[PDB]
RNA sequence: UAAUGGUUAUAUGCCGCCCGUCUUGAAACACGGACCAAGGAGUCUAACGUCUAUGCGAGUGUUUGGGUGUAAAACCCAUA
RNA sequence: UUUUAGUGGGCCAUUUUUGGUAAGCAGAACUGGCGAUGCGGGAUGAACCGAACGUAGAGUUAAGGUGCCGGAAUACACGCU
RNA sequence: AUGCCCUGACGAGUAGGCAGGCGUGGAGGUCAGUGACGAAGCCUAGACCGUAAGGUCGGGUCGAACGGCCUCUAGUGCAGA
């Protein structure tokens, strides 16, 4: 009387009731991502045809890539390098963005490139480079129960739940994103652009803020 | 040869403040200190009687002990790889209370007041600080503000 | 030299003591040796104690 | 246990654990307890404090029997009975027939009071006694007898 | 390269298994060891690492010190664990009920244990009638009582006794130890 | 024949022979490391030998397995040769160096009986 | 044992959000906007024609 | 001959490979350099403390 | 089966300065080294610190001696 | 928390400095390095740029390059000489 | 079950520390081990195993002893002086 065969199925019923609620949440994620956009390009229209001028809120979330590696660093930038979790060249990480670690980001600017992603990069990032921190040994996500797991507790039931939580910087970005493992890009595909890469990009170079470059600098690294 | 006596490069440090040397005022000598106050060294350079050293100015530490006329004060230093505390017997006008023990004060019985209001109705009124954060969606008229701006300037020597 | 927190010694050997080592290898010989002669002697003094 | 020695792994390395700079010599501080006053004096005070110097007053010949006087706790001092009468001793507590136990005979020469024997009389036979092992002796209602 | 914040190849600087080649002691660290894995009681970890610990890590408990814990209230029927020995104390007179599982007794310390009653147990008997530990009291000897802990720290105005071979005046107590000869400490 | 092993792979199949072995008689060619500060070969300058570093240690699968894909196994007589009865898939049997003749022809002989492969079928024999 | 990478392999794309099949099949991905017409004005034009 | 005198070079990275220690802080710090009349009279404090919560229970 | 592979010699391409040593710095126009064999350098002891292991544990230490013995072993033992 | 080795000759670079006409000079401050360290580049080189190293395979790069030696455009473009 | 398996990260190094191993003379035990039908030694751009220290085998030469494992012990490993 093991009961596999019930056992197996009341399991099985149990997964495509988590499954429903996750294409229920992924429904309502797009819907809510493409009125927030559509919102935007109309506000700018409106505002455009009132005469005004429409100043979008300022991002809330930029992605930092470590650039320089490991030798002849000061203490200062090593420790919040550290801080931020870029331990190695071509780390990343999801920042959400406050005075106090927009003074970090101004400390390691020489040493890291960073800007704005949009949802196709963290989309990508997050479905080929996510990895979990499950006591603390490096997890692929692979698998929606195994980010339940350990992010249900927030009310994070999968992979496009926890990119939402990311994207949009809710009450759990801190836990979601300290859940996720440093993102270990590759170098570019098609190469940096910029024949020297430790100049500001402003200066034609590879450090600083990239605004919204950042996102075809991190889909050739990744 | 050297010297190191103990108001060594002490030129600036104990001198008195331009327009303010003479008698200390009387707040001075009426403020009251308590054992576990935090307060601020800053010498006063014209009692030199209960005057910390040179290494204590700007250094904020806690009361441990209050005697006649002078406060002992802990003060942590950095001795090498360690930080070793220090007992200081400093007279009270070498001595002001820390402003930041104010304003953290007032933020515990603000903490209090809200979370009372939140008892009464309302939990969850999210009473941490929170940084600086990015500034939302403004639109931005134009009536009676057209953008209206010239370019860079020529060069001109004006000697 | 003097070093670390160790109890300070009192080892007596800036003499040359290798000359005076005596090193009782003999216990047993001599053991067999005094049995031996408290059995020759009780043998020569016979009946007495 | 000569293969268990580290000289047995510094074998093929030049040193043999002694560096190459300070290079391992004969004396380099000097022999013994050689400069205590001048260049191991911090190694005397911190880790011998009061090494140097005299303290009181001298004592010639002194003989280490005159000062034999062994000191026995109340704690124990039941221990000196043997264990077989230790029982029927404590149990029945009793004047008229208390214990009588020589201190001499088990080789201590003072009784000190570090604390509670039992609520049992017994004759204390001592050379010396403190004052507060007199007083929880007759507590018990027992006796201290001095010997010579 | 790596940036690395903590030392790599870090052992965690506990035994994890006992250094003895006792095969008594083994065959207990593999029943504790499985207890310890399969059945989630704090105790048996706990006794796990406390057989591993080494000769001064396991100080002895004395009979006194069983029956004090025993006076604590709701801990008078108790089974005492003192993992290492239990040693004998002339200086009590009374001594209670018990049941100590002890790795070792010595002899008088299993007389006035089954002398006053009691009976006295080992490891394996514990795990068989207390295989959650139901109704312990883990006791441990004083640590800082040893000899070596007196001398440990030695330094000016620490209080902790010298290294010295021999003892008295004319033994460190002059220069360094009194205001008269020099300075003190 | 053997198990199913994976490929062997060797990882560095040649011999590491010590620095200046080529150069002086009296540096024999045993593997020493080099303690010397200023020595090239030490401090891994290109084009100089390689030193032997657990990297180059063999797959456990594959570890102490011949080409044939048998773990060899020392044998002096039957009686150690028998210890091998219900391993012939996994070892073979070397017949030690000082064994005689006539010892050697009985070992042969009870190892084609008993299936186990001889690595050595050879030696000492009038042929 | 193997890490399969989602958006190649799809049955890893499916295992992961089941919103991908209805994503493709309504195409979400390529879908028109609204065709409004909204005009901007002549401040905006003339500021941005501007010298 | 002529060598170098002093330099704080590698001394700071030297007191960092052990992270420069703060000290431990605990409750009821010691009343070392209290002032002795505040000390004795919290003896007495404390033992008529201890004997009011001690019949306070019993 | 030397067809693939191993080993070896050679050719070719690129790379490769002489080891040991002191030194901030050695290929050095610094020092030892023509070559080979054999020998050749942290040992033993008295006292002792830390740690660990073992025995017993408010005790412990049989071996100075005595008894005994298949005899420098092993075994047993009192007072100190 | 205990215990113990080696070390207690340093040197170079950016920046701030002292003495000196100055020095690959002498002396300090902060950090990074060499010493103690190979690798790619600077022809060459202790320290410069890049990057720090288990053994391999594939891919992409850094710094530096792409007439030929030499892997890679005698590329494209605006001029100057 | 200092076994087997799963998961993750990591790997520069003088002076130095610690660990796990390799080898030599001799000792206790074992393999009722090897051997004049050939022990040991020695030679061998012949073979096999080990990351390595090393270990094993084949052929030649040789003529009396010598190995494995478990422990014990040290006058125990050489390119230099
Ligand atoms: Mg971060
Ligand atoms: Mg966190
Ligand atoms: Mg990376
Ligand atoms: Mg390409
Ligand atoms: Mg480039
Ligand atoms: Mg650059
Ligand atoms: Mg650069
Ligand atoms: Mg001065
Ligand atoms: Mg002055
Ligand atoms: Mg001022
Ligand atoms: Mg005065
Ligand atoms: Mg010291
Ligand atoms: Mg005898
Ligand atoms: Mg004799
Ligand atoms: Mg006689
Ligand atoms: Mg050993
Ligand atoms: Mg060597
Ligand atoms: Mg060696
Ligand atoms: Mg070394
Ligand atoms: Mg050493
Ligand atoms: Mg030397
Ligand atoms: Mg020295
Ligand atoms: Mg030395
Ligand atoms: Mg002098
Ligand atoms: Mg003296
Ligand atoms: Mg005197
Ligand atoms: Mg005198
Ligand atoms: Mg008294
Ligand atoms: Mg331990
Ligand atoms: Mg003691
Ligand atoms: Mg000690
Ligand atoms: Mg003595
Ligand atoms: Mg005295
Ligand atoms: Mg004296
Ligand atoms: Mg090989
Ligand atoms: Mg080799
Ligand atoms: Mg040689
Ligand atoms: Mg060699
Ligand atoms: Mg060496
Ligand atoms: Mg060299
Ligand atoms: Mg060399
Ligand atoms: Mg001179
Ligand atoms: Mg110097
Ligand atoms: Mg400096
Ligand atoms: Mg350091
Ligand atoms: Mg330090
Ligand atoms: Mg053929
Ligand atoms: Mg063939
Ligand atoms: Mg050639
Ligand atoms: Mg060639
Ligand atoms: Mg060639
Ligand atoms: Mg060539
Ligand atoms: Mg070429
Ligand atoms: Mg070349
Ligand atoms: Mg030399
Ligand atoms: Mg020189
Ligand atoms: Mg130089
Ligand atoms: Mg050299
Ligand atoms: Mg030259
Ligand atoms: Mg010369
Ligand atoms: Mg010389
Ligand atoms: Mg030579
Ligand atoms: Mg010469
Ligand atoms: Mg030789
Ligand atoms: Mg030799
Ligand atoms: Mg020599
Ligand atoms: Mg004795
Ligand atoms: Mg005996
Ligand atoms: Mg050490
Ligand atoms: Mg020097
Ligand atoms: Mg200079
Ligand atoms: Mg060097
Ligand atoms: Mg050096
Ligand atoms: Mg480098
Ligand atoms: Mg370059
Ligand atoms: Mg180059
Ligand atoms: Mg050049
Ligand atoms: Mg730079
Ligand atoms: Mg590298
Ligand atoms: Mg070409
Ligand atoms: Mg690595
Ligand atoms: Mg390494
Ligand atoms: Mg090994
Ligand atoms: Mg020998
Ligand atoms: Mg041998
Ligand atoms: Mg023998
Ligand atoms: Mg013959
Ligand atoms: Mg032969
Ligand atoms: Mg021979
Ligand atoms: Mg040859
Ligand atoms: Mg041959
Ligand atoms: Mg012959
Ligand atoms: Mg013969
Ligand atoms: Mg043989
Ligand atoms: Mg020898
Ligand atoms: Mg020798
Ligand atoms: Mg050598
Ligand atoms: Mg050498
Ligand atoms: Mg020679």
């Amino acid at each position: 009387a093991e009961q596999v065969a019930a056992e197996r199925a009341a399991r099985k019923a149990a997964n495509k009731e988590k499954r429903a609620i996750i294409l229920e949440r992924n429904a309502a994620y797009q819907k809510e991502y493409e009125t927030a956009e559509r919102n935007i390009i109309q506000a700018k229209r409106d505002a455009k045809a009132a005469g005004s001028y429409y100043v979008e809120a300022q991002h809330k979330l930029v992605f930092v890539v470590r650039i320089k590696g490991i030798n002849k660093i000061p203490p200062k930038p090593r420790k919040v390098l550290q801080l931020l979790r870029l331990t190695r060249i071509n780390s990343g990480t999801f920042v959400k963005v406050t005075k106090a670690t927009l003074e970090l980001l101004k400390l390691i600017e020489p040493y890291v490139a960073y800007g704005y992603p949009s949802y196709s990069t963290i989309r990508q990032l997050v479905y080929k480079r996510g990895f979990g921190k499950i006591n603390k040994q490096r997890v692929p996500l692979s698998d929606n129960a195994i980010i339940e797991a350990n992010l249900g507790k927030y009310g994070i039931l999968s992979i496009d739940d926890l990119i939402h939580e990311i994207i949009t910087v809710g009450p759990h970005f801190k836990q979601a994103n300290n859940f996720l493992w440093p993102f270990k890009l590759s170098n570019p595909s098609g190469g940096w652009g910029v024949p020297r890469k430790f100049k500001h990009f402003i200066q034609g170079g590879s450090f600083g803020n990239r605004e919204e470059f950042i996102n075809k600098l991190v889909k050739s690294m990744n | 040869g050297k010297s190191h006596g103990y108001r060594s490069r002490t030129r600036y440090m104990f001198q008195r403040d331009f327009r303010k040397h003479g008698a200390v005022h009387l707040s001075t000598y009426l403020k009251v200190y308590k054992v576990g106050d935090i307060v601020d060294i800053k010498a006063n350079g014209s009692i030199q009687k209960g005057m910390p050293h040179k290494f204590y100015q700007g250094k904020t530490g806690v009361v441990y002990n209050v005697t006649k006329s002078s406060v002992g004060v802990i003060i942590n230093k950095m001795v090498g790889n360690r930080y070793l505390e220090k007992r200081l017997n400093l007279r009270v006008e070498h001595i002001k209370h820390s402003k930041c023990r104010q304003e953290f004060l007032e933020r515990v019985k603000a903490n209090a007041a809200k979370r009372a209001e939140a008892k009464a109705q309302g939990v969850a009124v999210q009473l941490k600080r929170q940084p600086a954060q990015p500034r939302e969606s403004r639109i931005v008229s134009t009536e009676g503000n057209v953008p209206q701006t010239l370019a860079p300037v020529p060069y001109e020597t004006f000697i | 030299a003097i070093s670390k927190n160790l109890p300070i010694l009192k080892n007596h050997f800036r003499k040359h003591w290798q000359e005076r080592v005596k090193v009782h290898f003999d216990q047993a010989g001599k053991k067999v040796s005094r049995r031996n002669a408290r059995a020759t002697r009780a043998a020569k003094i016979a009946p007495r104690p | 246990p000569s293969r268990f020695t580290k000289t047995r792994k510094h074998r093929g390395h030049v040193s043999a654990g002694k560096g190459r700079i300070g290079k391992h010599r004969k004396h380099p501080g000097g022999r013994g307890m050689a400069g205590g006053q001048h260049h191991h004096r911090i190694n005397m005070d911190k880790y011998h404090p009061g090494y140097f110097g005299k303290v009181g007053m001298r004592y010639f010949h002194k003989q280490q029997a005159h000062f034999w006087k062994p000191v026995l706790n109340l704690d124990k001092l039941w221990t000196l009975i043997p264990e077989d009468k230790r029982d029927q001793y404590l149990k029945s507590a009793s004047k008229e027939t208390a214990p009588v136990i020589d201190t001499l005979a088990a080789g201590y020469g003072k009784i000190l009071g570090k604390g509670r024997i039992p609520n049992v009389p017994v004759i204390v036979k001592a050379r010396f006694v403190s004052k507060l092992a007199e007083e929880k002796i007759r507590a018990a209602g027992g006796v201290v007898e001095l010997i010579a | 390269g790596i940036d690395h914040t903590s030392k790599q190849h870090k052992r965690s600087g506990h035994r994890t298994a006992p250094k003895s080649d006792n095969v008594y002691l083994k065959l207990l660290v593999k029943l504790y060891t499985f207890l310890a894995r399969r059945t989630d009681a704090p105790f048996n970890k706990v006794v796990l690492k406390a057989l591993f610990l080494s000769k001064i890590n396991r100080p002895p408990v004395s009979v006194s010190r069983i029956a004090r814990a025993l006076k604590q209230e709701g801990a008078a029927n108790k089974t005492v664990v003192v993992v290492g020995t239990v040693t004998d104390d002339a200086r009590i007179f009374e001594f209670p009920k018990t049941t100590v599982a002890a790795l070792r007794f010595t002899a008088g310390a299993r007389a006035k244990i089954v002398k006053a009653g009691g009976e006295c147990i080992t490891l394996d008997q514990l795990a068989v009638r207390a295989p959650k530990g139901q109704n312990t009291l883990i006791l441990r000897g004083p640590r800082n009582s040893r000899e070596a802990v007196r001398h440990f720290g030695m330094g000016p105005h620490k209080g902790k006794a010298p290294r010295i071979l021999s003892t008295g005046r004319k033994f460190e107590r002059a220069r360094g130890r009194r205001r008269s000869k020099g300075f003190k400490v | 024949a053997s198990l199913p092993h994976p490929k062997i792979v060797k990882k560095h199949t040649k011999k590491f022979k010590r620095h200046h072995s080529d150069r002086y008689h009296r540096v024999a060619e045993n593997w020493r490391k080099q303690k010397g500060i200023d020595s090239v070969v030490r401090r891994r300058f290109r084009g100089n030998i390689s030193q032997p570093k657990i990297g180059y240690g063999s797959n456990k699968k594959t570890k102490f397995l011949s080409p044939s894909g048998h773990k060899t196994f020392l044998v002096a007589n039957v009686k150690d040769l028998e210890t091998l009865t219900m391993h012939t898939k996994t070892y073979a049997a070397e017949i030690a160096h000082n064994i005689s003749a006539k010892n050697r022809v009985v070992i042969l002989a009870r190892a084609k009986a008993l299936g186990i492969k001889v690595t050595n079928p050879k030696g000492r024999l009038a042929l | 044992v193997l890490k399969k990478n989602p958006l190649k392999n799809k049955q890893v794309l499916l295992r992961l959000n089941p919103y991908a099949k209805v994503f493709a099949a309504e195409k979400l991905g390529s879908k028109k906007a609204e065709k409004t017409g909204t005009k901007p004005a002549a401040v905006f034009t003339e500021t941005l024609k501007h010298d | 001959a002529k060598s170098k005198n002093h330099t704080a070079h590698n001394q700071t990275r030297k007191a960092h490979r052990n992270g420069i220690k703060k000290p431990k802080t605990y409750k009821y710090p010691s009343l070392k350099g209290v002032d002795p009349k505040f000390r004795r009279n919290h003896k007495h404090a404390l033992h008529g403390t201890a004997k009011a919560l001690a019949a306070a229970k019993k």
